[PDB]
C-alpha cells in the first residue's frame, strides 16, 4: 500500500514527530502503548493505517519513524515517557557530543558513525514497505543535525533509493527573532547541499506562528507545544488523503508535479487558517469562502513574507471535513477575480485542488476548536526570495571578517565550500527573478 | 554521557569548589556520605556528568585538588562536605609559592604536575565520552595561577579536541591583596589565551557590591561571593544534566560566543537576586531577569558594558517559560541599546532554556557576555606591569627561580594587542 | 628613513594533471597575454584580472610560455640584488594539493626552481665580488610546521622513531620574533647548501593522497644569512661596520578538502590544521590592504606560528613578494578565484624596508 518514511533530525525534528504521532494516534484509535481497542467492536476493518503503522500479529501498531538528534537529551524523553511502549527501541542516539551549531560537526565529524546505522533501520523499514510513495524528514536551519547531517542523509537517499520523493519540513530563520548567531551559514550550506537531491521543502517559522497564535488564539505567553501542534495538523492534511477516504486524494507525487516549476523553486510556504479558539470559533460560520480567503490574508502565513511583493507560482488547496467542490470553485474564483494576488503570467491555471471527507482532530489539553472543515494552502511564490536575500546579506557581514569560521575548518571543511554556496544562492535569487518577468511574444 | 573533569587549585579555588560541590549535591539530592536523598528521578538521569557511582549507590566526585601547601586542603576535609572526596585526589605538597608565579611553574609545580595529570588520566579514563574540564583558580596568587596555566598546557596537549573552560578571579581595580597581582595576571593571561576556550572573569569588587546594594547584606563574607559564583558555574552547565525545550551545552556556547580565537573572555551574570525583603516587591518573569541580567549592577567583571559594546551575549534560563518571551525581549534589548551591540553581527543573542529549575525558584537565569570593555582590566593591569618593570621592583624574586625579562616583555607585548583586538570592535564603523 | 615598497604579485598556470586528464576536465583558463581570466563551464558571468607578473605553462608550445628560469630571473633575480643592497627578501606561494608551489620555489632534480637559483646565482655573484675590500660570511636555515608545531629540518633525529624535536618561538622586543634552538649550519660554497636541502627535503612531511602521491603536508621556509662587511675608514679600527641580509622562500600546503583527497586520523588532522593556517593568513592580507587605504585595523599575526614568525615580513621590514599556483579546471574554480583574489589583495599592500 501508500506508505511513508518519517525521518525526525534534530531536536525539532524529534518535538514535531511527538506531535505528529500523538495526533495520527489520536486519529486512528491507538494508545500510547500501541494498542488499537476499537477492534473490541468492530472487526475486519482498517483504522490503525499501514500508511504510517506496522502491525505484529499480536496486535500492535508501531510506527514507521526514524528519530536522530546526536544527543540523548531529547530521544531519552520519549525513553522515558508517555509514548516508550510505542516506538521501536532502536531510536538512534549516538550523541555522546552535539553538533555545537556547526554543519561542520554535523557533516564530516559526527555526520559518520550514525549514519550507516540509520540507513540500515531505513532499509528495514522500506524492505516492509510495499508501495513506498516517499520519505518526509522534520528538520531545522540552525543546528548542526538539522543542517549537515539531514545534508548527507539526503544525499545517500538519493543514491540508494532514487526515483523516490523526499520531502522536507523546515523551521525556515526569521528575521529579526532567533536563538543562535550562526545561523545563516548552516542555512546557506544546508540549502546548497539540498537543492539537488530535495524535492519539495515545505517551510515554517516561528514569529510568525508567536503572532498567529497571538491574534487568533488569544495566547501571549506561548511556548513550543503550542506551537507544533499546529505544524502537526499541517501534516495531517498532507497525509490524509493516503490514511482516510475522499473524493479528490493527493499523494505525495502530486505536490511535486504542481508545485515545483523548474527543480531549484521548490521552497513552498504553508497555511492553516482557521487557527480560531474555542470563544471565538462560535460567533463564526467557518464557510470555505472565509478559509481559502484567510489563507491568501498574509498575516494568517506561517513563513514571513509579504506576497504582495511577489507574484504566486502556484498552489495546493487541501480541504478537510464538510466541503462541497462548488464552494471551492467559487472560492478560487473570487480569489482571481482579486488584484492584490497577483498570479504568473505562464500559468493561467495555477491552483490544485484535493479534498478528504475526515476532519481534524482536536488534541486535549490543547488551544484549537473542533472544526467542521479545514483547509491547508501550499503555496510557491516569488517573495521568499526577499528572506534568502535577508540570510546572504547576514552572511556578507560576517564572511568578510571571516567570523566563527575555525570552528569549521576545525572540523574539516575548506574556507571556499562558503563561497560556491553563496554563490549558488544568489543564482537562485536570480532565477526567482527570472520567473517574474512577464513574458513577451 | 557528557562528562566533566573539575580541577582546583589553590585557595580560592578550592574554597569555591568546595562550595560548588555543596551546591550540586544538593541539586542531585547527595548527601555529605555520597548517598542519595531525593525527591525526584531527573537528578540522577545525568548525575555522572560530574560523579561517578562507587560502590553502595555512593557518588564520589571527579574533583581534582591542588595545593602547594596543605593548609587550604585540611579545612575541605574538616569540613562539611569533605568526606565525599577520594582521598588520592587531593594532590598537595609542601614548599608553598610565595605568591609567586615562578615557583608554581618552574620550580615547586613542576615538582607536582606529573602527580595531577596521573589523576586526570584516571578520571580521564574512566569516562565514556568526556566534554571537558573546568579549572577554578585565582590570577593573582602563585599556586593557582602557575599550576593551573601549567596544567592548562598540558591537558591542551594531551587533550586538544576538549575544552578547558575557566573561572578565574581577576584582581581588582581599587583595592588589591598581593603587590605582585598584575606580573601573575600577565604572565597567566600569556598561557590562558592561547590555550583556553572559554574564561570566565570573575572580581571580587563586582560581588561586594552586589552583596551590599542588591542583596543587601551588611556583612559579606568570601562564603557569599562563592555562592555567587558556584551559581554561574551550575547556570552553565545546566543543560547537559536536564532536560529542556532548547538545550546549550559547552561548545554550543563556545562557538556563538567566540568569534576570533582568542576574545574568549566573558562578563558573568546570575539573576534574580532580591535581598529578603524585596521578595514579596518583585515579581517573578522573564522581564525582571532580562533588566537584571543586562544591568552593569549584575555582572562580575567590574568593567561597564556601556563603555563598549556587545560582540556576543547568552541567555541560559531554567524554568517553564514561554520562548516568544525570550525572543521577543532579547529582539527588544538589541533594537533600543543598539549602539551597544555590533553591527556586523546581526543577532548578538544565543538562548538556552532547561525545565528543571534550582530548589527554591521557579526561575533563574545565568548570563555570558563577551564585550570590549574587558579592555579596561587588561589596559590597567599593563599600567601597574609596566610602572614597576620600568624600575625592577619586584623581579629578583622571579629570577632566581630560573626566569627572563623576556617573558615579562612578551606577556605584556600579548595583553596589549589583546586590547587592541577588542578596541577595534568598539567605535561605530 | 623608509621606503613603500609594494609586493610583487605573480601568478603561474600548471599543465594538466594524469587524473585531471582521466577525468576530461577541459580548459577554463585564459591568458591575455599577462591579464588572466577564468571561464565558468557554463557560461557563467565570465571573471577577470591583473597581476604584476603572470606565467601559462600550460603547454611547452604556445605563444607567451613562460618557465622556471623565467620565473626565476623575473621575480627572484630583483630581490637577490635587494639582498645585495641590503636588506631582508620574502617570496611565498599559494595553491592548492597539486597545483605547483613545490615544483615553482624548489623544483625537481632535472629542472630546479628560485631555491637553487637563488642560492647558485648568490655564490657565484659573490665569488665575481670576493676581494679583500669586503669579505663574505654565509649560514643556512630551513624549518617546518605541521600541526602547529615548529621542526628543524637540518637536523637529524637518532635511533628513535618519534624523535621530530618541537621548537618554540619567541619575541625579541627589536629584532622581533624568532624560533629558539635552530641549527642554523654554516657554508662556504654551493655543495654544502645542497646537501642541506638535500637533507631538508627529504626530512620534510610528506604523504601520499587522491591527488598527487608525494603531497606536502608542511609549510616551509627558506632563510639564508649572508652577511658582508661595510669597509669603512675612520680614525680607529677599520671594517667594523657590516651589511646584512636574510633570506625568506615559503613554500606552503594546500587547502584539502577532505572529499576528494580523502583519509581519517592523522591526515585529516594534520589537513584541519593546514587550512587553519591559510584562513588567518588570508585574514592578514585582507587586513592588510585595508591598511594600504587608511582603514583602521589589526592584523591577527598572533594567531599562528607561521604569520607569527613573518610578522617583519607580510609588513615589516623586507623586500615582498607573492606567487600564486592555478591549475586549468572547472573543479578549481572558486579555489582558484579564491587564490587569484587573495593575490589581487596582495598587490596593495606595502611595507617600510630599510638598509641593514
Ligand atoms: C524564602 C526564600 O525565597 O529564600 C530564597 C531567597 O529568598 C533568595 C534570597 C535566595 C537566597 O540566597 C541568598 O541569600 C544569598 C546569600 C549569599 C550569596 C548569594 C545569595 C537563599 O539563601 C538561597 C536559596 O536559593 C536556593 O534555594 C537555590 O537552590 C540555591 N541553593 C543554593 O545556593 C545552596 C547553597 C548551599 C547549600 C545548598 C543550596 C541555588 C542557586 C543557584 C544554583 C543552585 C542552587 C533560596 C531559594 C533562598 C534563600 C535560602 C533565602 C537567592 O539565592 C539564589 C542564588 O538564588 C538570592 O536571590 C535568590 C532567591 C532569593 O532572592
Ligand atoms: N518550531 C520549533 N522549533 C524548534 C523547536 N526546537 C528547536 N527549534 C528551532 O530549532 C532551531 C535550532 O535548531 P536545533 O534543533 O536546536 O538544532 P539541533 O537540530 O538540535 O542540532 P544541535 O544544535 O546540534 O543540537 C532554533 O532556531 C529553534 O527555533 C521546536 O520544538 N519547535
Ligand atoms: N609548471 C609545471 N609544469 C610541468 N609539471 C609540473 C608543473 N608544476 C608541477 N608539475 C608537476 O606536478 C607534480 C605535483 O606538483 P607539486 O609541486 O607536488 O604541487 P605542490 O605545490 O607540491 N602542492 P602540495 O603538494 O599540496 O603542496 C610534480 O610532480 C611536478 O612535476
Ligand atoms: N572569592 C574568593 N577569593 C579568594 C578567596 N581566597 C582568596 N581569594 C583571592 O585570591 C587571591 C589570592 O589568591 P590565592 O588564593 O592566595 O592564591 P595562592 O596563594 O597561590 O593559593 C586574592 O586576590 C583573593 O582576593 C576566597 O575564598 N574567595
Ligand atoms: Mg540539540
Ligand atoms: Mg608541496
Amino acid at each position: 500500500m501508500r506508505e511513508c518514511i518519517s525521518i525526525h533530525v534534530g531536536q525539532a525534528g524529534v518535538q514535531i514527530g511527538n506531535a505528529c504521532w500523538e495526533l495520527y494516534c489520536l486519529e486512528h484509535g491507538i494508545q500510547p502503548d500501541g494498542q488499537m481497542p476499537s477492534d473490541k467492536t468492530i472487526g475486519g476493518g482498517d483504522d490503525s493505517f499501514n500508511t504510517f503503522f506496522s502491525e505484529t500479529g499480536a496486535g500492535k501498531h508501531v510506527p514507521r519513524a526514524v528519530f536522530v538528534d546526536l544527543e540523548p537529551t531529547v530521544i531519552d524523553e520519549v525513553r522515558t515517557g508517555t509514548y516508550r511502549q510505542l516506538f521501536h527501541p532502536e531510536q538512534l542516539i549516538t550523541g555522546k557530543e552535539d553538533a555545537a551549531n556547526n554543519y561542520a560537526r554535523g557533516h564530516y565529524t559526527i555526520g559518520k558513525e550514525i549514519i550507516d546505522l540509520v540507513l540500515d533501520r531505513i532499509r528495514k523499514l522500506a524492505d516492509q514497505c510495499t508501495g513506498l510513495q516517499g520519505f518526509l524528514v522534520f528538520h531545522s536551519f540552525g543546528g548542526g543535525t538539522g543542517s549537515g547531517f539531514t545534508s548527507l542523509l539526503m544525499e545517500r537517499l538519493s543514491v540508494d533509493y532514487g526515483k523516490k520523493s523526499k520531502l522536507e519540513f523546515s523551521i525556515y530563520p526569521a528575521p529579526q527573532v532567533s536563538t543562535a548567531v550562526v545561523e545563516p551559514y548552516n542555512s546557506i550550506l544546508t540549502t546548497h547541499t539540498t537543492l539537488e537531491h530535495s524535492d519539495c521543502a515545505f517551510m515554517v517559522d516561528n514569529e510568525a506562528i508567536y503572532d498567529i497564535c497571538r491574534r487568533n488564539l488569544d495566547i501571549e505567553r506561548p511556548t513550543y507545544t503550542n506551537l507544533n501542534r499546529l505544524i502537526s495538523q499541517i501534516v495531517s492534511s498532507i497525509t490524509a488523503s493516503l490514511r482516510f477516504d475522499g473524493a479528490l486524494n493527493v499523494d505525495l507525487t502530486e505536490f511535486q508535479t504542481n508545485l515545483v516549476p523548474y527543480p531549484r523553486i521548490h521552497f513552498p510556504l504553508a497555511t492553516y487558517a482557521p487557527v480560531i479558539s474555542a470563544e471565538k470559533a462560535y460567533h463564526e460560520q467557518l464557510s470555505v469562502a472565509e478559509i481559502t480567503n484567510a489563507c491568501f490574508e498574509p498575516a494568517n502565513q506561517m513563513v514571513k513574507c509579504d506576497p504582495r511583493h511577489g507574484k504566486y507560482m502556484a498552489c495546493c488547496l487541501l480541504y478537510r471535513g464538510d466541503v462541497v467542490p462548488k464552494d471551492v470553485n467559487a472560492a478560487i474564483a473570487t480569489i482571481k477575480t482579486k488584484r492584490s494576488i497577483q498570479f504568473v503570467d505562464w500559468c493561467p491555471t495555477g491552483f490544485k485542488v484535493g479534498i478528504n471527507y475526515q476532519p481534524p482532530t482536536v488534541v486535549p489539553g490543547g488551544d484549537l476548536a473542533k472544526v467542521q472543515r479545514a483547509v491547508c494552502m501550499l503555496s510557491n511564490t516569488t517573495a521568499i526570495a526577499e528572506a534568502w536575500a535577508r540570510l546572504d546579506h547576514k552572511f556578507d557581514l560576517m564572511y568578510a571578517k571571516r567570523a566563527f569560521v575555525h570552528w569549521y575548518v576545525g572540523e574539516g571543511m575548506e574556507e571556499g565550500e562558503f563561497s560556491e554556496a553563496r554563490e549558488d544562492m544568489a543564482a537562485l535569487e536570480k532565477d526567482y527573478e527570472e520567473v517574474g518577468v512577464d513574458s513577451v511574444e | 554521557m557528557r562528562e566533566i573533569v573539575h580541577i582546583q587549585a589553590g585557595q580560592c579555588g578550592n574554597q569555591i569548589g568546595a562550595k560548588f560541590w555543596e551546591v550540586i549535591s544538593d541539586e542531585h539530592g547527595i548527601d555529605p556520605t555520597g548517598s542519595y536523598h531525593g525527591d525526584s528521578d531527573l537528578q540522577l538521569e545525568r548525575i555522572n556528568v560530574y560523579y561517578n557511582e562507587a560502590t553502595g549507590n555512593k557518588y564520589v566526585p571527579r574533583a581534582i585538588l591542588v595545593d602547594l601547601e596543605p593548609g587550604t586542603m585540611d579545612s575541605v576535609r574538616s569540613g562539611p562536605f569533605g568526606q565525599i572526596f577520594r582521598p588520592d585526589n587531593f594532590v598537595f605538597g609542601q614548599s608553598g609559592a610565595g605568591n609567586n608565579w615562578a615557583k608554581g611553574h618552574y620550580t615547586e609545580g613542576a615538582e607536582l604536575v606529573d602527580s595531577v595529570l596521573d589523576v586526570v588520566r584516571k578520571e580521564s579514563e574512566s569516562c565514556d565520552c568526556l566534554q571537558g574540564f573546568q579549572l577554578t583558580h585565582s590570577l593573582g596568587g602563585g599556586t593557582g595561577s602557575g599550576m593551573g596555566t601549567l596544567l592548562i598546557s598540558k591537558i591542551r596537549e594531551e587533550y586538544p579536541d576538549r575544552i578547558m573552560n575557566t573561572f578565574s578571579v581577576m584582581p581588582s581595580p581599587k583595592v588589591s591583596d598581593t603587590v605582585v597581582e598584575p606580573y601573575n595576571a600577565t604572565l597567566s593571561v600569556h598561557q590562558l589565551v592561547e590555550n583556553t576556550d572559554e574564561t570566565y572573569c570573575i572580581d571580587n569588587e563586582a560581588l561586594y557590591d552586589i552583596c551590599f546594594r542588591t542583596l543587601k547584606l551588611t556583612t559579606p563574607t568570601y562564603g557569599d561571593l562563592n555562592h555567587l559564583v558556584s551559581a554561574t558555574m551550575s547556570g552553565v552547565t545546566t543543560c547537559l544534566r536536564f532536560p529542556g525545550q532548547l538545550n546549550a551545552d559547552l561548545r554550543k556556547l563556545a562557538v556563538n560566543m567566540v568569534p576570533f580565537p582568542r576574545l574568549h573572555f566573558f562578563m558573568p551574570g546570575f539573576a534574580p537576586l532580591t535581598s529578603r525583603g524585596s521578595q514579596q516587591y518583585r515579581a517573578l518573569t522573564v522581564p525582571e531577569l532580562t533588566q537584571q541580567m543586562f544591568d552593569s549592577k549584575n555582572m562580575m567583571a567590574a568593567c561597564d558594558p556601556r563603555h563598549g559594546r556587545y560582540l556576543t551575549v547568552a541567555a541560559i534560563f531554567r524554568g517553564r517559560m514561554s520562548m516568544k518571551e525570550v525572543d521577543e525581549q532579547m529582539l527588544n534589548v538589541q533594537n533600543k541599546n543598539s549602539s551597544y551591540f555590533v553591527e556586523w553581527i546581526p543577532n548578538n543573542v544565543k538562548t538556552a532554556v532547561c525545565d528543571i529549575p534550582p530548589r527554591g525558584l521557579k526561575m533563574s537565569a545565568t548570563f555570558i557576555g563577551n564585550s570590549t570593555a574587558i579592555q579596561e582590566l587588561f589596559k590597567r593591569i599593563s599600567e601597574q606591569f609596566t610602572a614597576m618593570f620600568r624600575r625592577k621592583a619586584f623581579l629578583h624574586w622571579y629570577t632566581g627561580e630560573g626566569m627572563d625579562e623576556m617573558e615579562f616583555t612578551e606577556a605584556e607585548s600579548n595583553m596589549n594587542d589583546l586590547v587592541s583586538e577588542y578596541q577595534q570592535y568598539q567605535d561605530a564603523t | 628613513l623608509g621606503s613603500n615598497s609594494q609586493v610583487t604579485v605573480a601568478v603561474r598556470v600548471r599543465p594538466f594533471s594524469k587524473r585531471e586528464k582521466t577525468e576530461k576536465a577541459s580548459q577554463v583558463v585564459f591568458t591575455n597575454g599577462e591579464e588572466i581570466t577564468v571561464e565558468h563551464p557554463d557560461m557563467k558571468q565570465v571573471y577577470s584580472f591583473i597581476y604584476d607578473v603572470s606565467f601559462w605553462s600550460f603547454d611547452e608550445c604556445h605563444p607567451g610560455y613562460a618557465s622556471q628560469t623565467t620565473v626565476y630571473e623575473t621575480l627572484a633575480a630583483p630581490l637577490l640584488d635587494r639582498a645585495f643592497e641590503g636588506y631582508n627578501t620574502c617570496l611565498f606561494a599559494y595553491g592548492q594539493t597539486g597545483s605547483g608551489k613545490s615544483y615553482t620555489m624548489m623544483g625537481l632534480n632535472e629542472e630546479p626552481g628560485i631555491i637553487p637559483r637563488f642560492c647558485e646565482d648568490l655564490f657565484a655573484q659573490i665569488a665575481k665580488k670576493q676581494t679583500s675590500e669586503v669579505s663574505y660570511h654565509l649560514e643556512m636555515s630551513f624549518f617546518e610546521v605541521y600541526n602547529e608545531k615548529i621542526h628543524d629540518l637540518l637536523v637529524c633525529k637518532g635511533e628513535n622513531g618519534q624523535r621530530k624535536q618541537p621548537l618554540r618561538a619567541r619575541e625579541h622586543p627589536v629584532s622581533g620574533p624568532y624560533v629558539e634552538g635552530l641549527s642554523m649550519n654554516v657554508v662556504s660554497s654551493y655543495s654544502d647548501i645542497q646537501s642541506w636541502l638535500e637533507l631538508g627535503n627529504k626530512q620534510r612531511a610528506t604523504a601520499a593522497t587522491g591527488m598527487n602521491d608525494k603531497s606536502s603536508r608542511s609549510h616551509s621556509v627558506f632563510t639564508l644569512v649572508m652577511t658582508q662587511t661595510k669597509t669603512e675608514v675612520v680614525e680607529g679600527e677599520e671594517h667594523d661596520h657590516r651589511i646584512t641580509s636574510r633570506i625568506n622562500l615559503v613554500d606552503l600546503a594546500g587547502s584539502e578538502r577532505c572529499s576528494t583527497a580523502h583519509s581519517s586520523g592523522q591526515r585529516l588532522k594534520e589537513g584541519v590544521s593546514i587550512n587553519k593556517s591559510l584562513l588567518t593568513l588570508g585574514k592578514v592580507i585582507s587586513a592588510l590592504s585595508e591598511q594600504a587605504n587608511g582603514k583602521r585595523v589589526f592584523i591577527p599575526y598572533r594567531e599562528s606560528t607561521l604569520t607569527w614568525l613573518l610578522k617583519e615580513s607580510l609588513g615589516g621590514n623586507s623586500k615582498t613578494a607573492m606567487i600564486a599556483t592555478v591549475s586549468p579546471a572547472a573543479s578549481n574554480i572558486e579555489e582558484t578565484l579564491s587564490t587569484l583574489r587573495y593575490a589581487t589583495q596582495a598587490r596593495l599592500i606595502v611595507n617600510i624596508a630599510k638598509v641593514n
